[PDB]
């Protein structure tokens, strides 16, 4: 009956490129109860806004939450061509999105904070010819083909990842480099939330309150 | 087997800067990092820093932030070494090495595989300066039952080094040519000696060959004992 | 920053036995150790990385070993090309730092060395500098003290000593230390002489010469 958002309040949350995806379908939610655990810092949304995407039903709601340095903010957007919507996360276009960027609480201790943020700067293939370097964009609802190579969490700022890769594969080598931001006192988060509506299957409803 | 040619040796003075190259021969960077080595005479092995050269990427041990720049060109697989407002404490032979091994952590840290020929680097006061080469007469005061010692005085040149062979490659057998010494004027000097048979002192001509390429200095010395 | 200490700094070893030089990191570095071998006037030399690993081409009588912060080169028979000196190095985290190094020496018998010494050339007399050189010859080990007396009056300050790398093939060291004068405090004084104190002498040599 009830969405469950759960699983984001446990555990330390991903760095942004390897963000986590909740899906959910048939369930009922209670998106403002979930944004009052934490201190929403900006909120802003596309091809929808903040208060009607709290109170629409969807056919499905996709969520995307990770560890996200509040200054980096406009490094997430679309509009700018930085290495965060190049190479880390980007949203759907075909599809109306929201973006939260909130800090947890001392009181939210459930959620416990990474070593650092770290995100993907750089990500190319190495061809075989030692020549041409091909740079690999991210696509819209797909991880970086680099978090193969890129650990969970970067240990110094400018490392350097390379990986020789099979002919079957395409052969030559996959090459990402990776950046580091200090940790803050209170751990910053960026959501991703993404809806898509249907014709009869749109189940994905706002929690109606009742006497 | 990729190999890495560094530049020759540099002679600088006090607060002024230098650029090291090295080139990748018979190959290329690929994509491997390239870090920078320093070793100052008698003492050491020390990072200086590396750099990415497929992406640009540089890191650099904070001792030498502000005064260190490491670029790279990707089309002539070139790395280089720019170090500024140098001091006589960088007076040391700088090399250059490939990432060859990726550590547990990255690939622009791991071991060093492949090295350069290094590049001496000297931060002085003191001007070039060719040496003036005195013979070390044999004697009896240098003879000890059939061997006799003589020898080169390589005395006040600058810089180092300064190469000598005695009777042009010919005599190599008991030939000591000790490390040069720096003295307080800031100029260095050298003895080279040589123990062969004192019945040879007749008849068998000894010349010191003393060779000092930054001053374009060429000296033979022949050594005749002193009566 | 990780502190690599590097024991021991120096040793004396034959040909054919065990050698043993440990690097102690300042904090854990899983296995992010290199070892390089270096020679005088020579690039290092890559032995092992990834603490154990031996690097193609190098010998197997090299053994590394060790996790965490304990590290350790073993050379299980001492080779003649094995005499160098010895680096540790840090790979896990910035910046890269080396160890201290162990000079491996060629441990032989006790020779005394050969004391000779060289008043100044006429040549140089004449530029108005005198030089008077005393050399000790092929000896063992190469802890010595020189000392230069002009007329039995010890001095200081106007002399320079250095020491050859240890020969490959009789494990000697030799020494050459230069007086530096000038013509007319030369020309002042009588006896010129440099005391040797040695290992290998009963008692403390002097070489000497007179002015003529
Ligand atoms: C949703 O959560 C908010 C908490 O801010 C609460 O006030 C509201 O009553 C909740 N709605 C329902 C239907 O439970
Ligand atoms: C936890 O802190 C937040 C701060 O935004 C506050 O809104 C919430 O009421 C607090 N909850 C409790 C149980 O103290």
């Amino acid at each position: 009956v009830e969405c469950d958002f759960s699983p984001l309040l446990s555990g330390t949350p991903p760095q942004v490129y390897n963000f986590k995806r909740l899906v959910f379908t048939n369930c009922n939610y209670n998106l403002t109860k979930l944004l009052s655990l934490f201190s929403v810092n900006d909120f802003t949304c596309s091809q929808i806004s903040p208060a009607a995407i709290a109170s629409n039903c969807y056919s499905s709601l996709i969520l995307d939450y990770f560890s996200y340095p509040l200054s980096m903010k406009s490094d997430l957007s679309v509009s700018s061509a930085g290495p965060i919507s190049q190479f880390n996360y980007k949203q759907s276009f075909s599809n109306p999105t929201c973006l939260i960027l909130a800090t947890v609480p001392h009181n939210l201790t459930t959620i416990t904070k990474p070593l650092k943020y770290s995100y993907i700067n750089k990500c190319s293939r190495f061809l075989s010819d030692d020549r041409t370097e091909v740079p690999q964009l991210v696509n819209a609802n797909q991880y970086s083909p680099c978090v193969s190579i890129v650990p969970s969490t970067v240990w110094e700022d400018g490392d350097y990842y390379r990986k020789q890769l099979s002919p079957l594969e395409g052969g030559g080598w996959l090459v990402a480099s990776g950046s580091t931001v200090a940790m803050t006192e209170q751990l910053q988060m960026g959501f991703g939330i993404t809806v898509q509506y249907g014709t009869d299957t749109n189940s994905v409803c706002p929690k109606l309150e009742f006497a | 087997q990729v190999q890495l040619v560094q530049s020759g040796a540099e002679v600088k003075k006090p607060g002024s800067s230098v650029k090291v190259s090295c080139k990748a021969s018979g190959g290329t960077f690929s994509s491997y990092a390239i870090s920078w080595v320093r070793q100052a005479p008698g003492q050491g092995l020390e990072w200086m820093g590396g750099i990415i050269p497929i992406f640009g990427t540089a890191s650099y041990a904070q001792k030498f932030q502000g005064r260190v720049t490491i670029t790279a060109d990707k089309s002539t697989s070139t790395a280089y070494m720019e170090l500024s407002s140098l001091r006589s404490e960088d007076t040391a032979v700088y090399y250059c090495a490939r990432v060859g091994y990726c550590s547990s952590t990255s690939c622009n840290r791991g071991a060093f595989d492949i090295w350069g020929q290094g590049t001496m680097v000297t931060v002085s006061s003191a001007s070039t300066k060719g040496p003036s080469v005195f013979p070390l007469a044999p004697s009896s005061k240098s003879t000890s039952g059939g061997t006799a010692a003589l020898g080169c005085l390589v005395k006040d040149y600058f810089p180092e080094p300064v190469t000598v062979s005695w009777n042009s490659g010919a005599l190599t057998s008991g030939v000591h040519t000790f490390p040069a010494v720096l003295q307080s004027s800031g100029l260095y000097s050298l003895s080279s000696v040589v123990t062969v048979p004192s019945s040879s002192l007749g008849t068998q001509t000894y010349i010191c060959n003393v060779n000092h390429k930054p001053s374009n200095t060429k000296v033979d010395k022949k050594v005749e004992p002193k009566s | 920053d990780i502190q690599l200490t590097q024991s021991p700094s120096s040793l004396s070893a034959s040909v054919g036995d065990r050698v043993t030089i440990t690097c102690r990191a300042s904090q854990g570095i899983r296995n992010d150790l290199g070892w390089y071998q270096q020679k005088p006037g020579k690039a290092p030399k890559l032995l092992i990385y990834a603490a154990s690993s031996l690097q193609s081409g190098v010998p197997s009588r090299f053994s590394g070993s060790g996790s965490g912060t304990d590290f350790t080169l073993t050379i299980s028979s001492l080779q003649p090309e094995d005499f160098a000196t010895y680096y540790c190095q840090q790979l896990n985290s910035y910046p890269l730092t080396f160890g201290g190094g162990t000079k491996v020496e060629i441990k032989r018998t006790v020779a005394a060395p050969s004391v000779f010494i060289f008043p100044p050339s006429d040549e140089q007399l004449k530029s108005g500098t005198a030089s008077v050189v005393c050399l000790l010859n092929n000896f063992y080990p190469r802890e010595a003290k020189v000392q230069w007396k002009v007329d039995n009056a010890l001095q200081s300050g106007n002399s320079q000593e250095s020491v050859t790398e240890q020969d490959s093939k009789d494990s000697t060291y030799s020494l050459s230390s230069t007086l530096t004068l000038s013509k007319a405090d030369y020309e002042k004084h009588k006896v010129y002489a440099c005391e040797v104190t040695h290992q290998g002498l009963s008692s403390p040599v002097t070489k000497s010469f007179n002015r003529g």
